[PDB]
């Protein structure tokens, strides 16, 4: 991929957490805001981890062909 | 042809299985006698897989017996770390002892085919011309032995001399024959059957010995062979030298 | 696991695991011609085989009861050739449905019939049996 | 076997696809930076049915393209 | 006899046989005049006959071969092929020498005596392949949910047709099974019954076996 | 298909009787009509005075 | 007829032609009722006798065919059928015990 691809992911993420700060509470900015940003950044590089190990699996999981195992 | 009709309902075999007296087979999660099952069809463009082939038979190959080249060295490999873990050239002594060959084998193999002496009444056993074989059929004696005789490509016929037995293999024809060896022994035979070329050349070698040499046969040679596993010896052989005992 | 298992017990688990994953392989080849039927909804599945226990567990007590292989079988035979008619006509619609509301109403009929008179026909040979 | 960086792309925006669904449907964001036990079961499960659906998804686009065709 | 416990085992019989009095049982054995030849004869015919191995020396060891012709033993001796190491009778060392006899007989389900008037088993065969493919027919999709080819080997159970599939193939030559599993696989690919197409039925005489109340044809009696 | 009771297994007193009532059939049988004894031996009988 | 104990079915006695009588002329069911019967050679008149030929039987029918412990045992219908053939163990067991039975004197 590019780096673009993760400029895009940057934009997405930097819109969740403003949903989740300032979604329902329209107000001041803050360090308060500030630290809320980053523990919804840390939550959702964690849940993005998540769901590519559990898809990852999944997908990894289906069989594909025969065993082998040499 | 045609297609898999969306659903089937198929009634499971009644009385097939006699071993606890349970005529119902089947029987559902819910512990009721299961009568009728209903067989649904997933995918209307998909194909079958082909029956597995269940069967298999131990097969040996018994030819002609086939001129030797060299006489090679007998050469193990260690552990497949072809490095030659053991090496030599064994000759059969008078006492039956697999000693160290002191001469030149092949000069002797050489040298016998070259030129060896003839009698009068030598016997057949010690002079064999179109009769050695790469492999003899081994069997136990005095028992019962039923043999599907059956033929390929035409109409052979096994005719063992010393048993005074003739089967003809036909094709087409599972001709079960029965073979019951009075005796131990070793026997020789050709085609009693004009096989075509080698109407001349079709050995068969019968040998059967004590129940327990058979079995010794069977636990050293067929027994490791159509096993499926691993070819190692411990994990097959030996394997099998503790899975089977008569 | 595969790990945990020596040579021939990994092979032995290769082994079923391969055999139970057959059809996925046969997934692959497909023939053109075959004229394309939608299948059976898993939900039908479940209701027929659920119809299919209830008339089981009815006939679990003549059955066990019963000790002529004879008796079973003409049980059997009668119900199956009902069961057959009923399935017959299912199979019937399903084959020329169109749409997965043909396939869900055939569905509920074969159950409904399954459950309604089928019922009435197995009490009667229950009864006579 | 090797991959393309068009197929990349394609699982990498199918992967934010998930994730934001997981989030949004899970509530990861209202964590303090760590997921919940129910917020991780639930991350699993949404992660799993968001993998079956790209799947499905993908192979009904891919036989609507072949009905197409053929 | 007078105890009343006599015959019952002493609790931690060692069974150990050291330092046992040889002297108290010689009343009860009586030797034959010959018995020192008849030791040494004994002696010779177990090794003859029973040491069918050979010492070996380059490995130093015990060897076996592939039965061979006399000859071939005899003026070709100097081309021995396929020498591997003689295992022994019993892993156990237990000896191997028991009269052997004919086996408990396995249950039938497709007589043999209902063709064994001919020679040949062909129809035999084909009536054991129809039955076997009627049966896996019926039980071909449960086998790996169901049957022996489970995956949870705790669970493995005996396939339905394993004693038809057993007797068939007892019944039927190599060539032959294999040319009819080719003409069962294309039957099962078509997935056609034998109760779909059966209309023979209609075409035979009546018999009396054929009676409407079949259950009331037998008559029981102990 | 309605079952009967099936009956207990034959004390020696029955299977005397039984031993008497199948002795007494067998002598029953007159020289002339020759009919193998087996055990359709009775319907086949019945089916040739029948027939007679 | 190999395994039983006259020469010819004349010589069998009356029980064996009763045995002639039990079962249809085309099964094997007639040579295991004459071994039931040889079975039953001065047993039937004894009760311990009787017994001891019950167990002899079942004995023989185990010897006969391969059958798991128990399954004699579990048979639910000792009555048999004409057109019975020698294919099960329990059919076997159920032969020999009619062979018995049918034995007088
Ligand atoms: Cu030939
Ligand atoms: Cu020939």
């Amino acid at each position: 991929m590019d780096p673009v691809l993760g400029d895009v992911i940057a934009t997405r993420i930097y819109k969740a957490c403003f949903k989740h700060v300032y979604g329902k509470n329209m107000k001041a900015y803050s360090e308060k805001d500030e630290a809320k940003f980053d523990q919804c950044l840390t939550s959702y590089v964690e849940s993005y981890k998540s769901v590519t190990n559990h898809f990852i699996t999944y997908l990894g999981q289906l069989p594909k062909k025969g065993l082998s195992l040499d | 042809p045609g297609e898999v009709l969306p659903l089937r309902i198929i009634k499971y075999p009644l009385g097939l299985e006699t071993i606890h007296n349970n005529i119902f087979e089947n029987t559902n999660n819910e512990g009721n006698v299961e009568l009728f099952r209903l067989r649904f069809n997933s995918n209307s463009s998909k194909m079958q897989h082909k029956l597995v082939q269940d069967t298999i038979y131990l097969t040996l190959k018994q030819k002609r017996y086939n001129r030797k080249k060299v006489v090679a060295p007998q050469i193990k490999y260690y552990k497949k770390t072809d490095l030659v873990k053991y090496t030599g050239k064994p000759y059969l002594s008078n006492d039956k002892l697999l000693k160290q060959s002191i001469y030149d084998q092949t000069t002797q193999y050489k040298l016998i085919k070259k030129n060896k002496k003839r009698g009068e009444l030598i016997p057949v056993t010690l002079a064999r011309r179109i009769l050695r074989t790469k492999k003899t059929l081994v069997l136990p004696a005095h028992v019962n032995i039923t043999l599907i005789t059956n033929s390929y490509d035409i109409v052979h016929s096994w005719f063992i001399p010393g048993l005074g037995i003739k089967l003809d293999c036909v094709p087409g024809r599972s001709t079960h024959h029965t073979f019951f060896i009075d005796n131990v022994g070793f026997y020789y035979g050709q085609c009693a059957e004009i096989c075509g070329r080698y109407h001349h050349h079709m050995p068969i070698r019968v040998c059967a010995l004590p129940f327990e040499h058979f079995l010794l046969w069977w636990n050293t040679f067929g027994l490791p062979k159509m096993l499926n596993t691993v070819s190692r010896k411990r994990f097959e052989t030996h394997y099998e030298l503790r899975k089977y005992s008569w | 696991n595969v790990e945990e298992m020596d040579t021939i017990q990994k092979m032995n688990y290769e082994a079923t695991v391969n055999m139970g994953r057959q059809d996925l392989i046969t997934r692959e080849y497909t023939f053109y011609s075959d004229y394309e039927f939608i299948p059976i909804q898993e939900d039908r599945k479940q209701q027929m085989e659920d119809a299919l226990n209830n008339l089981h567990k009815i006939i679990h007590p003549t059955v066990t009861q019963l000790k002529k292989k004879a008796n079973v079988q003409e049980i059997q035979d009668r119900v199956f050739r009902k069961l057959q008619g009923w399935e017959g006509e299912l199979n019937t619609c399903v084959f020329s449905a169109k749409n997965v509301r043909d396939s869900n109403f055939c569905a509920d009929r074969f159950t409904n019939r399954i459950n309604t008179e089928g019922v009435e026909f197995v009490k009667q040979i229950l009864r006579e049996y | 076997t090797e991959v393309s960086n068009h197929n990349y792309t394609q699982a990498v925006a199918y992967l934010n696809r998930a994730t934001s669904s997981c989030v949004k449907k899970c509530d990861s964001l209202n964590n303090n930076g760590s997921l919940s036990s129910k917020q991780e079961s639930c991350l699993k499960t949404c992660a799993e049915n968001h993998a079956i659906a790209t799947k499905i998804h993908a192979e009904y686009i891919r036989k609507l393209a072949e009905s197409k065709y053929l | 006899d007078l105890p009343a416990d006599y015959g019952k085992m002493p609790a931690g019989y060692n069974f150990l046989t050291r330092g046992k009095d040889w002297r108290e049982y010689d009343k009860d054995f009586i030797l034959r005049t010959d018995a020192v030849w008849e030791k040494f004869q004994l002696e010779h015919f177990f090794r003859n006959y029973m040491k069918c191995f050979f010492f070996d020396h380059g490995l130093k060891k015990y060897q076996m071969f592939e039965p061979e012709d006399m000859y071939t033993v005899v003026f070709e001796g100097w081309a021995l092929d396929d020498l591997i190491t003689f295992p022994g009778f019993t892993p156990t060392g237990r000896t191997n020498s028991y009269q052997i006899g004919l086996s408990p007989r396995q249950r039938t389900v497709v007589p043999t005596q209902t063709f064994y008037q001919m020679q040949d088993y062909y129809m035999l065969c084909g009536l054991r392949f129809e039955r076997w493919f009627r049966c896996d027919l019926v039980y071909h999709d449960q086998r790996h949910t169901k049957f022996d080819q489970v995956k949870n080997q705790k669970n493995y159970k005996t396939y339905p047709c394993y004693r038809e599939y057993y007797e068939a193939q007892y019944a039927c030559q190599d060539d032959m099974f294999d040319f009819l599993m080719e003409l069962a696989y294309a039957r099962r690919a078509a997935d056609n019954f034998e109760s779909d197409f059966a209309s023979h039925e209609l075409t035979t005489l009546p018999t009396f076996y054929d009676t409407p109340k079949a259950a009331e044809r037998k008559t029981y009696t102990y | 298909g309605f079952e009967t009771v099936v009956p207990a297994p034959p004390t020696r007193d029955d299977e005397l009787r039984m031993i008497k009532a199948t002795e007494e059939q067998f002598l029953q049988q007159p020289r002339y009509k020759l009919y193998m004894n087996e055990a359709h031996r009775i319907a086949k009988m019945n089916h040739g005075d029948r027939h007679n | 007829m190999a395994q039983t104990a006259h020469q010819n079915r004349y010589q069998g006695g009356l029980c064996y032609a009763q045995c002639n009588e039990l079962f249809s002329f085309w099964n094997p069911s007639i040579q295991q009722c004459w071994k039931g019967c040889d079975f039953g050679v001065g047993r039937v008149n004894d009760p311990e006798g009787r017994i001891e030929a019950q167990q002899m039987c079942k004995r023989w029918a185990a010897e006969l065919y391969w059958t798991y412990k128990g399954e004699l045992d579990t048979i639910k219908d000792l009555r048999v059928h004409a057109d019975m053939y020698p294919t099960t163990p329990q059919n076997v067991y159920r032969a020999c015990l009619a062979g018995v039975r049918r034995q007088k004197f």
